[PDB]
């Protein structure tokens, strides 16, 4: 069995050296050490920026939040048009309407006024850096595992559960294949019946999932995809118009 | 329904390709002599043998920036520092002590790999980091 | 008075239901997907609030502009009054000028 | 029937003949061209690194984790890594095995 | 439809002949050009006359 | 060699980074001040009676009744017609040289607005009434590159620096629509419109662009040899013979006055999806676009 030896495709800074990870397999219980992969140090050995993780984690948690809480003001509560009793003479407190916020059943003075949006956008480069940092942190704390593929001998979830327990993978595992359509049917069958082992395509990777799961599993094709997408942000001009429109060298 | 007649062509499409911009900053061409007329030098190869490293920016310049707050706080920032940033600080202290007549006031931000100096020293620091191989 | 005399029914949270387990998936759909979609296109909600934020006067103005032709009469009248009210408040009252 | 191996212990103790067994593996992977200063041999080649390190893991039951692989630049490093023992006892066992005085009683309700 | 053609080309299904102005539209374009965008010689002539009056 | 690796190895011995032990950077999250408690409640920072405590003080600029400062100054047309004045993004010979030295502008081919925008050398805002780039002289002493460059305005000393190095410079007018297209061709092509004609200058600019001293693109070519000779005598360099240069064909390339792009004619539709170009052949259309 020839080792699976992955080299980094994109040029590495001369002053830096690649970091490495065992290439593994899910085809048997002991099929660790199937190879050795170089990883780009700028993606997998960047400065550990936990403050940037918090920035990106909070942007994910909040940027799509729409609040639907709403109260009625004194203007919107039913009725309440007339002055309850004369300004002077009664010996009562003076009141203009029975739906003032002082009255039971009155309006709310400074209540929620939804629907309220919380949309904002961290700069693209910050969002790309948060992805690198999460990857660097997973590797550095021995929570990253590179596989050659996600193929299983069976689609039985207990196997994947037992395999993780044997390899000491933690309670939650995040499986990243390169593409949704081209996922092995076996890993699809196993993870669909599980709650803490979650299968996603490469395009769905994010800081919140990587932090929620203890263990991160990446196929080797995924690694090349990630290095390419994230290192592109380091070398790009400022845009002239949205990157969705045609450029000379983009996409690929 | 009569329509104006047209003719498709693929020969002239080279003229459209010449109009598309790139997303990737081009790497600088090779020059027979350095510095270039504009004054640009490439980093030294092999990288200098120092405890710290100063990476160039995406446009291939030395990352020394002057900064200002309150309308009067002149500051120079050195960014993109790798390795031991406390060694870089000592060197900048020794480079700028003669020029100031005293030790410069500095902030070392280990987290961001940034050195901050009180005062404008962008030109001196650029020329000095460029003579180091960075 | 005012304080409950028994413990409330215990609250059980499935931290691994499908909504929580997949939260945040595709928030990098642009930077990982060649920018064919913007992450704001994942936001579901009122047509007038997707990928947009503002203070309450801006929201009311924006809602009136976009769906105001479709609103019920009582609700549209309240919105007209709310805009006028916030217009006076934000433009004429307050500590700072 | 598919049977998963029993959970492998993390405990590791450096063998007394470590340097000898490593030197053998070095010659088995790199040849006998440079026996002198074999400890200074560099592991820059990934195929040789994998062969060396996959051998040590199979034999010694202790593998270099991903966090440390880039640090195994020479054979000195790999030797120093396998010179470090690992303990797999829990904190209760560690504490209870800490020569507790007669008046210190530790219990564990887990 | 012109934008759909530009994004998808022939796959759009737009008849490319509809992309240029029709004869009636072409008459309106040329009329607005004549009224508001004078020839080079006319502008040079205007500058010559205006220059003499100032001189 | 140091702090960089010292942080990742320091992370190995720490608890796992999770959603339970994150925090913002110190100094990034200033606390909210609420009107509650002794320090911040009671009158709550608003003072005591008057208009200020009641939130009803007059508008900005009001001075209590005295005829206000901003009203008692006389009107003067400092800003009269600001919105119809033409603006030109300056391009320095220092900045042009730097772009060439870094490979972002290619001097081996003609340089016009599209190449400067695509090299990210200048940012043009037609909606803010930019009419193009003015070539300014700053950096003329150290400018060595030979270019064929097309700008909208150029200083004599900037022209001398270009022509002393064997280069060519022409000044060309772009109307705001043509300017928007020349600056971002791809967005215009995604409109599916025939390439429009570049309009002529307005009268007040016709003298500038028909004058050889400005190397105007509507200027008489026979008058250029003299004007190029005058600057050489004025500034004390020998005018090179560019007909002898191997790039002479490139140095002569000029767009037709009614042309926005090199090699493309008015009335063509660019089909970027199929990488084709559709040319009309109807006589009325063809006469319109060549006129
Ligand atoms: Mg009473």
């Amino acid at each position: 069995p020839e080792p699976v030896l992955r080299k980094v495709e994109l040029p590495v800074p001369t002053h830096r050296r690649p970091v490495q990870a065992w290439v593994e397999s899910l085809r048997g219980f002991e099929q660790e050490r199937v190879g050795l992969a170089d990883l780009h140090p700028d993606v997998f050995a960047t400065a550990p920026r936990l403050d940037i993780l918090h920035q990106v984690a909070m942007w994910q948690k909040n940027f799509k939040r729409i609040s639907y809480a709403k109260t009625k003001t004194r203007a919107e509560v039913r009725g309440g048009g007339r002055k309850p009793w004369p300004q002077k003479g009664t010996g009562r407190a003076r009141h203009g309407s029975i739906r003032s916020p002082l009255w039971r059943g009155g309006g709310v003075a400074h209540g929620p006024r939804g629907p309220t949006s919380y949309y904002y956008m961290l700069p693209m480069k910050v969002r790309a850096l948060g992805l690198k940092v999460a990857l660097t942190v997973k590797l550095a704390q021995d929570d990253l595992h590179i596989m050659d593929s996600l193929e299983l001998p069976t689609g039985d979830p207990q196997y994947l559960t037992e395999l993780a327990h044997y390899r000491r993978w933690g309670d939650s595992v995040l499986l990243v294949d390169l593409t949704h359509e081209e996922m092995p049917q076996s890993i699809v069958e196993a993870t669909s019946r599980l709650k803490t082992f979650n299968l996603i395509p490469a395009v769905g990777l994010n800081v919140h999932s990587m932090l929620k799961h203890q263990t991160l599993v990446l196929t080797l094709p995924t690694v090349a995809f990630l290095e390419d997408k994230l290192l592109w942000q380091d070398s790009r001009y400022r845009p002239l118009y949205p990157f969705s429109l045609p450029y000379s060298d983009f996409p690929r | 329904p009569d329509y104006p007649r047209f003719v498709e062509s693929v020969d002239e499409y080279q003229f459209v390709e010449r109009l598309l911009p790139a997303t990737r900053i081009p790497d600088p061409p090779k020059h027979e002599h350095y510095p270039t007329p504009s004054g640009w030098q490439p980093p030294r190869d092999p990288p200098p043998n120092l405890p710290y490293f100063v990476r160039r920016s995406r446009m291939h310049n030395i990352p020394v920036y002057k900064d200002i707050t309150h309308g009067n706080r002149q500051m120079t920032v050195i960014r993109k520092v790798e390795g031991d940033i406390w060694a870089l600080q000592k060197d900048v202290e020794d480079f700028l002590s003669p020029l100031l007549g005293k030790t410069p006031v500095t902030q070392v931000n280990e987290v961001t790999g940034t050195l901050r100096i009180k005062g404008y020293f962008d030109q001196e620091l650029k020329a000095w980091l460029l003579e180091k191989g960075f | 008075i005012g304080i409950r005399l028994t413990l409330p029914p215990p609250k059980v949270v499935d931290r691994w239901n499908e909504k929580r387990a997949m939260f945040g998936v595709y928030d990098n759909i642009g930077i990982l997907g060649n920018f064919e979609k913007h992450p704001k296109e994942l936001i579901r909600g009122p047509i007038w609030l997707r990928g947009w934020k503002g203070n309450e006067l801006q929201r009311c103005i924006r809602k009136r502009k976009m769906v105001g032709s479709r609103m019920f009469a009582d609700d549209l009248h309240n919105l007209n009054k709310r805009i006028r009210y916030l217009y006076k408040h934000f433009n004429r009252h307050g500590k700072f000028r | 029937i598919l049977v998963c191996p029993p959970l492998r212990s993390r405990a590791y103790t450096p063998p007394e003949d470590l340097q000898s067994r490593l030197e053998s593996y070095v010659k088995e992977v790199f040849g006998s061209s440079l026996p002198s200063n074999w400890q200074d041999i560099s592991l820059e080649d990934s195929r040789l690194k994998f062969n060396l390190l996959a051998h040590l893991a199979d034999d010694l039951g202790h593998v270099v984790p991903n966090s440390r692989l880039h640090q195994m630049c020479r054979v000195r490093d790999v030797l120093d890594f396998y010179n470090v023992p690992i303990q797999d006892r829990s904190k209760f066992d560690e504490l209870s095995a800490s020569n507790l005085p007669p008046n210190l009683k530790i219990t564990w309700s887990y | 439809a012109a934008k759909q053609f530009a994004r998808y080309g022939a796959a759009s299904g737009v008849v490319p002949g509809s992309l240029w102005p029709s004869p009636e539209q072409l008459r309106e374009l040329e009329a607005e050009e004549r009224e508001w965008y004078p020839s080079l010689a006319t502008m040079q002539e205007s500058l010559r006359v205006k220059q003499l009056a100032e001189e | 060699q140091g702090g960089g690796a010292r942080a990742l190895d320091l992370l190995r011995g720490l608890p796992r980074v999770s959603l339970a032990n994150l925090k913002p950077n110190p100094g990034s999250k200033k606390p909210e001040r609420r009107p509650r408690g002794r320090r911040r409640g009671r009158k709550c920072g608003r003072g005591h009676k008057g208009e200020r405590q009641r939130g009803t003080r007059p508008r900005l600029g009001f001075e209590g009744g005295q005829t206000p400062f901003y009203i008692r100054i006389p009107k003067y047309g400092f800003n009269e017609g600001h919105s119809f004045r033409r603006q030109y993004k300056p391009l320095s010979l220092n900045r042009l040289q730097y772009l060439i030295d870094l490979g972002r502008v290619d001097p081996s081919q003609p340089i016009d607005l599209t190449q400067l925008v695509n090299g990210r050398g200048v940012t043009i805002q037609p909606l803010k009434r930019d009419y193009g780039v003015q070539l300014v002289e700053e950096g003329a002493d150290t400018f060595t590159a030979k270019v064929n460059i097309e700008v909208q305005l150029a200083s004599e000393l900037a022209i001398a620096a270009i022509e002393k190095n064997g280069g060519v410079v022409t000044t060309a007018f772009y109307d705001p629509r043509s300017l928007d297209i020349v600056c971002k061709p791809v967005p215009f092509f995604l409109r599916g419109q025939p390439i429009p004609k570049r309009m002529l200058p307005p009268e007040e600019l016709v003298p500038y662009y028909t004058d050889a001293k400005n190397r105007g693109y509507l200027a008489d070519p026979a008058k250029f040899p003299e004007a190029r000779l005058e600057l050489a005598r004025k500034y004390g360099y020998i005018l090179p013979d560019i007909t002898k240069d191997e790039l002479f064909k490139m140095l002569c390339t000029r767009k037709d006055p009614r042309q926005i792009f090199f090699g493309l004619a008015p009335g063509w539709v660019v089909n970027m999806a199929d990488k084709k170009i559709l040319k009309p052949t109807d006589e009325n259309l063809l006469k319109y676009y060549t006129s």
